[PDB]
């Protein structure tokens, strides 16, 4: 079993290693996903306010 | 053991092969394309010992055994051998006999023709498959891809197709296939490893650097910097362990062969790399395309597994591109399996029922119909 | 070891599915920041015109 | 999607129709006068994709389209496609069924017969308009301008007709009509 | 080695540059516009290798050579090679240069400004001409054929430009500037060889195809009934012997390729097709100028030289024009390398040497001069 174990074991800790990354990168892409989506209603918000100055 | 008359679908590379049915969304199971043969005589009792093995047996048993490639630069021109894959592929692994399901077969847009035609040919005729369909490859990267529209990179093992796609249509005038490819970065580590003391010259040796290829080898981001630094110390060797107990170490060859794929003229090509070969896509086409390809790049088939080559290809592109543009590389999961997905999702979509070749209309027209019923 | 490839193994596939689905809300989440972001640039450049059309 | 019978008013000129209802003091929308068409080979199995565009719809997917202009230099010549773009400004956009609207189209006063003819017939038969009336721009850009009397130079698009009108009267022995317009223009 | 106090004339495009001395009817030589370039780190001692290569040189050793082209669809970016080029051309064989003649290059009508200028240029500060003058590719197209009155059908390397002339003046409107000639048609004809069996990617590659092209493609009078029959038949086949020992034979791709001009759209190119654009350069003249043009359709420049071109020219622009009226075209043996003589003619007519800018007027205005002297 040490094959198997050694096998498991290199994709126990890759995979917890890339789950976290995957965890962290969709962390954190959520949370700028979130600034994105912030920053956007702000320039919506901003576009109706230079569009309605405008007209 | 399928409960409806699901296609079978495989996607048939220079490399390997990736066969299962339609409807999944993952082969079954992975031969190389090779048929093996012995080179000598086997003289213990018990060690097997066969005229010929397929797929996994060649490999198997490759310490002896002369390994053919019946696929040369995309196209089978030893139509034997592939009987021998697809009948075993089919019917041991997937357990299914051709002769109840109809058969999704692929091949790069300037594939030769011969290729299809042999394709559909020995599947009609030797498996007596009810129905046949030879793919695009670039239509099968984007389907696995999620995409209409973006640069099919398929980096195949005999070629880099290199095609640009807007809104499902091809834009041919500028496709640029690249004579460059998995085999090629192989034989290169091959002859690299054997600068470094580690001769690699027969078939079983083939086999075995592919393999460390796969798991040791990477581009580099930046590849002058990574190569002074892999040249000065042994922080940037990585060890693989041989079939016999030896143990070979790679230093900057671990991305000096990858290179290859940037600067072709170390296997003897006159080519400006795949990052121009991929920026020559996006930019010969239309004005109003150009911004949806450089935002839409499309990774298929191996070799997009190299672990920097989804960032050194969007870095290279966006230098090579125009500013303002968005520059995005997408590099799925699905790699190198991505030709084999898409194959099951084209093979069950309604809009492709009609797409088939029936074997009626096969046996009408002779083997040349493929070329006006498939694309 | 006995039970350590299967603890290890068990512990690769589950972090493999949580990798996965985290993955996969990496590339939603990504895909959303970047057309969001495309969207705050589509607006952000209506700020700018109609900032322009507005001075 | 309007609540009184009015006429609809639709200028088709040889780069852009505009279009929108009568008594407004603007085009509700504006459609370039354009059918597009794909020039490539389909890659991709169940991906829609039309065998034309209409409109907006033209310059929208245009990067794989040949797009052309049914109009040219003021004359409808493709009436197939004259009545796609109409019955997509109609019904998908402006939200005006001719059927329950009299319509109102624009033209020179030079502009060969076929053309007021052509406008005619088709709204009559194939969008079962209630009225019809086609219009010169010279009595058109007077009325727009506030004006009875002057001289209309509509550098247009398609054709330049050149046109005086004193008190409300055409005065058409002065007209100069001059094969110089805006597409002219673009292509220099 | 020449005596005859004469100009020089040269015609430069993206493929050949035809040269030799004013007032004869024919170039002297022709040179590829080629600077080549070794592709390969040579390893032994004796083997030669150059830097680079220029033009002949090139093409003859390309097998080992990336071969650039400094013109761009008519029009010279790359300066500094063709400077090169002209050395060759003028001191080592041809055997004349610009420093003892005053000198003509030609262009086309709507080409960029910047090549006229460099033309210009090059000739006054690095080979020290006497005088120059850029010349347009039309008018050397009908004098060269015997006309003042004509279209000028100059189908070159990188652009077929379209262009008429009546009495000797312009009709500029009536240009129809195609993105299609013979460098794009050898790019095809790559790709449908692939179709074959016989990919071609590299440069040496490229310039097999052209020759293969050159001596096996036509265009074909009625191309759907030899197509019909070259795509069912090897009796409409014809063998060519490739560089590496391999025999290649072309059938329906043979006409396929060529088919381009009238067909565009197998390339993906935008465009009614070289039969529409001679019609309306003719037809966008006023009607007491048509006539004169439907009488003149003067063929230039190479792909003039493809089987049926003459006849099938003739044939699409008189079922397109009214009856009674005669349709002609003009096809010399002097087809491609008319321009060539054009511009001997010009240069050498008394009532041309008032044209030449002198290395006076040059030195004095700069390069801007040429768009007040040439045109
Ligand atoms: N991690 C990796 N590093 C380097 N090369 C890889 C890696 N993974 C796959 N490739 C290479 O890509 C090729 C696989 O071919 P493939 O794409 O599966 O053909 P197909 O698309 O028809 O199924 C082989 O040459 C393989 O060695
Ligand atoms: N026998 C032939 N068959 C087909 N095409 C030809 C033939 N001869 C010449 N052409 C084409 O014309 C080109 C050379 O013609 P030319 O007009 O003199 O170029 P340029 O004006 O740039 O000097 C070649 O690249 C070739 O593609």
């Amino acid at each position: 079993l040490k094959l198997d174990k050694e096998n498991a074991l290199d994709r126990a800790e890759q995979a917890e290693a890339d789950k976290k990354a995957a965890e962290d990168r969709s962390k954190q892409l959520e949370d700028e996903l979130v600034s994105l989506q912030k920053k956007l209603k702000g320039t919506e918000d901003e576009l109706d306010k230079y569009s309605e100055a405008l007209k | 053991d399928e409960d409806e008359t699901t296609a079978l679908v495989c996607d048939n590379g220079s490399g390997l092969v990736k066969a299962g049915f339609a409807g999944d969304d993952a082969p079954r199971a992975v031969f190389p394309s090779i048929v093996g043969r012995p080179r000598h005589q086997g003289v213990m009792v018990g060690m097997g010992q066969k005229d010929s093995y397929v797929g996994d047996e060649a490999q198997s048993k490759r310490g002896i055994l002369t390994l053919k490639y019946p696929i040369e630069h995309g196209i089978i021109t030893n139509w034997d051998d592939m009987e021998k894959i697809w009948h075993h592929t089919f019917y041991n692994e997937l357990r299914v006999a051709p002769e109840e399901h109809p058969t999704l077969l692929t091949e790069a847009p300037l594939n030769p023709k011969a290729n299809r035609e042999k394709m559909t040919q020995i599947m009609f005729e030797t498996f007596n498959v009810p129905a046949m369909y030879v793919a695009i490859q670039a239509v099968l990267s984007l389907y696995a891809s999620g995409r209409t529209t973006g640069i099919v990179l398929d980096s195949g093992d005999g070629v880099t197709h290199n095609v640009p796609i807007y809104e499902g249509y091809a834009l041919p005038h500028a496709i640029m296939r690249l004579d460059l490819a998995g085999r090629d970065l192989t034989d290169y580590l091959m002859k690299i490893l054997t600068e470094r003391g580690y001769s690699f010259v027969t078939t079983a040796e083939r086999e075995i650097v592919r393999d460390i290829k796969e798991k040791l080898c990477y581009v580099a981001l930046d590849f002058e910097n990574e190569m002074a630094t892999a040249a000065s110390s042994s922080s940037l060797e990585k060890s693989y362990e041989l079939p016999d107990g030896q143990v070979i170490t790679i230093g900057n060859e671990r991305f000096r062969c990858p290179e290859t794929l940037f600067q072709p003229s170390f296997i003897g090509m006159e080519s400006a790399g795949i990052h121009e070969t991929t920026y020559n896509s996006i930019m010969k086409c239309d004005i109003d395309i150009r911004k949806d390809l450089y935002a839409n790049n499309v990774m298929s088939g191996g070799t997009t597994m190299y672990p920097g080559i989804a960032d050194r290809m969007q870095k290279e592109i966006t230098a090579l591109a125009p500013s303002t543009m968005k520059i995005k590389i997408i590099a799925p999961p699905e790699r190198k399996y991505s030709v084999w997905i898409g194959g099951s999702i084209l093979a069950s979509l309604s809009t492709f029922q009609q797409m088939w070749i029936t074997k009626q209309e096969y046996d009408e027209a002779g083997p040349s119909i493929v070329h006006r019923k498939c694309f």
